[PDB]
């Protein structure tokens, strides 16, 4: 039985800086939710999120899902540096009932929700010039309105658009009009984008409605860190290997235990 | 392929008091499951999104919860105009099988019947069937006997009822008795009368008319 | 608003092919889909298939090769096709509105709720051949009155198949009014009786006029009760 049959069962927080996400999934600390302040700027070498995860502010969505988790968790930071952008023309800090921070209307603390000035909200054209050695991670938004009567009331326009482009990529994404299932007593929706912006390439922003802009952006390198879903408690004690079952010894040459390992871990075999 | 169990069947509840729905699945869905409010001869609505999830028109009376395998709907003061029949999908596989349904019933006023009776026209009569009818109304419970004497003989098997469901306004229901008889049948006899015992019913109730 | 409305035959024979027809009433398309449902007699809903504004639909497995969907954005109007139908079919079908959206919590797997609905449209199949009803008097007579508080109805007897409609003086009368749910007597027919409590006071001054629509056997029937 060179492989353990059996495991810990807790998950040790030593040698890896272990951040457990508790109410709170990474993309929910990644935008910045009510619940997930305390999750700004904090590192982790591993990050473990729990089945009991929610949401609790504005609903959204992320099509590509898999690609913007496995950033984040590759990078191991949650700093963001804010950077002042020229928003001339334009409302900013929308804040929405679903959305409670302090006991009080709020957004998503790393994203500028932005509405008409004076109802005109004209196009917008913005460059953030990325002068660092180190690829920059924009976390940015499109707001889906219900009716033509919202779109018209929040942004002065009734066929927004969005252009996110950098002189390497282009992406465009339109606004989706129409009644949708209430989600905390909201029939709107978000949905995320990201842009990789590298050294020496620029941010271009082109958008006339329904844009949630970002606030800054993230460092990233692919650094050691990772991703994991478990629900084994994190335990004072001290182990090289880490399974979704809780800890495990790195003595024995093979393992079962679960096939989703991190750090010094033994070879998977099956049962 | 995949399908689920939603207890209880059906069970009554009186004004005011706390309901609870259970709807039972095969394998854990998290959270992709709905409920929805189904009324007699009307569109189903919908009450909960996902979990927890209230829609346009809801009352906050409404809450359900749950995840995996159990979830449950709560009406915390049950109020007679909701009423209705209420079912539970899964959202999480293609075949997206339903729930079977639970039936909830108000059970709150409790009264008898006025009863009234109808004899055959001439015009059913002339054309060899005849079709009397006991009347029924603004009644609880629903369980009722409403039993048919011809010359007082205990008649069965020629007899038929339907009852409406709840009309929320006055939550009672109303029943309706179709006897039917051939022509030569009807005339032969003389006395006819629909018995009716129930639990408001002190004692047994008859209306009755003596032609045919 | 938004209203939907399943237009379609009522009885349909053994062996031919069910065709349905839904309408968009006032609501964008776009993201929505569109699925069809079938209530049994009390068996519970069963869901048919949806079908995307793009026209990729997908049934349901239970009915293996029996269900086309169809869909035109230029009448917005779309059909269903129930193929090679047999005596299992009959059922109370509707058209709803789903609306597919992946949630921001959880990503594991698609959402999907029918937010708009229709009524519904009664559907048999069965060999027997349609048949008009036959509406008799039920005649307020002074042994049907209770302390001042009378009632009158109409006999709707003999008909096929289900449903139909009854209304009192072209609609004008609707308090007190309990129209019940039809029986199957021996005769493979349907029955019923619409009924209406009224003051008894207004016996000897009022017309009342019952007026009945069968869709099926295609007949429309007043009758106006003056007891005797
Ligand atoms: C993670 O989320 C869960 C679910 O929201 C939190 O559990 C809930 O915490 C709240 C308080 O934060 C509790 O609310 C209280 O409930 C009692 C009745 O139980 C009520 O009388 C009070 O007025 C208040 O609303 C709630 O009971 C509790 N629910 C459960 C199932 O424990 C949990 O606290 C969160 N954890 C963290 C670290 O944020
Ligand atoms: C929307 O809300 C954010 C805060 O959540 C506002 O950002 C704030 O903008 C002011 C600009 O007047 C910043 O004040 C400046 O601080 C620097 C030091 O960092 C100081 O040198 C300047 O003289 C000035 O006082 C403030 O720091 C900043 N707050 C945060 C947390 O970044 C933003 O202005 C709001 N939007 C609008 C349109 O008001």
């Amino acid at each position: 039985e060179l492989v353990q049959n059996s495991s810990i069962g807790e998950i040790c927080d030593s040698p890896h800086q272990i951040l457990d996400g508790e109410n709170c999934t990474l993309i929910d600390a990644l935008l910045g939710d009510p619940q997930c302040d305390g999750f700004q700027n904090k590192k982790w070498d591993l990050f473990v999120e729990r089945s009991k995860a929610y949401s609790n502010c504005y609903p959204y969505d992320v099509p590509d899902y898999a690609s913007l988790r496995s950033l984040v968790a590759s990078s191991g930071t949650l700093e963001f540096n804010n950077e002042s952008f020229n928003w001339n023309g334009v409302t900013q800090n929308g804040t929405s009932s679903a959305c409670i921070r302090r006991s009080n209307n709020s957004f998503f603390s790393r994203l500028n929700w932005l509405t008409h000035l004076n109802f005109k909200y004209p196009a917008l054209n913005v460059t953030m010039p990325n002068n660092e050695q180190f690829d920059k991670l924009y976390i940015w938004g499109v707001h889906h309105p219900v009716t033509d009567k919202d779109q018209i009331f929040l942004y002065a326009q009734p066929s927004g658009r969005i252009t996110v482009s950098t002189k390497r990529s282009q992406q465009a994404v339109i606004p989706n009009i129409g009644f949708r299932p209430r989600i905390r007593n909201i029939p709107s929706r978000i949905s995320i984008y990201w842009t990789i912006v590298k050294p020496g390439d620029i941010l271009l922003i082109n958008s006339t409605g329904n844009l949630i802009a970002p606030r800054g952006y993230f460092k990233i390198r692919s650094g050691k860190s990772s991703i994991m879903r478990s629900d084994a408690p994190i335990g004072k004690c001290k182990s090289e290997c880490i399974t979704p079952n809780g800890s495990i010894p790195n003595d024995k040459p093979f393992q079962n235990v679960n096939r989703i390992t991190y750090g010094a871990c033994p070879r998977y075999v099956k049962q | 392929d995949i399908q689920m169990t939603q207890s209880p069947s059906s069970v009554s509840a009186s004004l005011g008091d706390r309901v609870t729905l259970t709807c039972r699945a095969s394998q854990p869905i998290r959270s992709y499951l709905n409920w929805y409010q189904h009324k007699p001869g009307l569109a189903p609505k919908l009450l909960v999104y996902a979990v927890s999830n209230l829609q346009s028109g809801v009352p906050s009376r409404f809450s359900g919860s749950g995840s995996g395998t159990d979830f449950t709907l709560t009406v915390s003061s049950l109020q007679p105009e909701d009423f209705a029949t209420y079912y539970c999908q899964q959202s999480y596989s293609t075949p997206y099988t339903f729930g079977q349904g639970t039936r909830l019933e108000i059970k709150r006023t409790v009264a008898a019947p006025s009863v009234f009776i109808f004899p055959p026209s001439d015009e059913q009569l002339k054309s060899g069937t005849a079709s009397v009818v006991c009347l029924l109304n603004n009644f609880y419970p629903r369980e009722a006997k409403v039993q048919w004497k011809v010359d007082n003989a205990l008649q069965s098997g020629n007899s038929q009822e339907s009852v409406t469901e709840q009309d929320s306004k006055d939550s009672t229901y109303s029943l309706s008795s179709t006897l039917t008889l051939s022509k030569a049948d009807y005339e032969k006899h003389k006395v006819y009368a629909c018995e009716v015992t129930h639990q408001g019913l002190s004692s047994p109730v008859t209306k009755s008319f003596n032609r045919g | 608003q938004v209203q939907l409305q399943e237009s379609g035959p009522g009885l349909v024979k053994p062996s031919e092919t069910l065709s349905l027809t839904c309408t968009v009433s006032g609501g964008s398309l776009s993201i929505y889909y569109w699925s069809w449902v079938r209530q049994s007699p009390g068996k519970g809903l069963e869901w048919i298939g949806y079908i995307s504004n793009s026209g990729s639909p997908t049934y349901h497995p239970s009915l293996k090769s029996r269900v086309t969907i169809s869909l035109d954005t230029s009448k917005s109007q779309f059909s269903l096709k129930l193929t090679s139908v047999t005596a299992a079919d009959t059922a109370l079908y509707f058209c709803a509105r789903g609306v597919l959206e992946q949630l921001a919590p959880d990503f594991d797997s698609y959402y999907y709720g029918m937010n708009v609905w229709g009524q519904g449209t009664t559907v048999t199949v069965s060999g027997a051949s349609t048949k008009g009803p036959s509406v008799f008097p039920l005649a307020p007579s002074s042994k049907s009155t209770s302390g001042g508080t009378a009632a009158l109805g109409c006999l709707v007897k003999d008909y096929f198949p289900e449903p139909v409609t009854v209304s009192w003086n072209s609609g004008a009368l609707t308090s007190g009014v309990h129209t019940f749910p039809a029986v199957l007597q021996s005769s493979g027919l349907y029955s019923l009786s619409s009924v209406v409590t009224v003051p008894s006071s207004s016996l000897g001054t009022q017309t009342y006029i019952c007026n009945v629509n069968h869709k099926p056997s295609n007949t429309k029937v007043d009758k106006r009760v003056e007891p005797k």
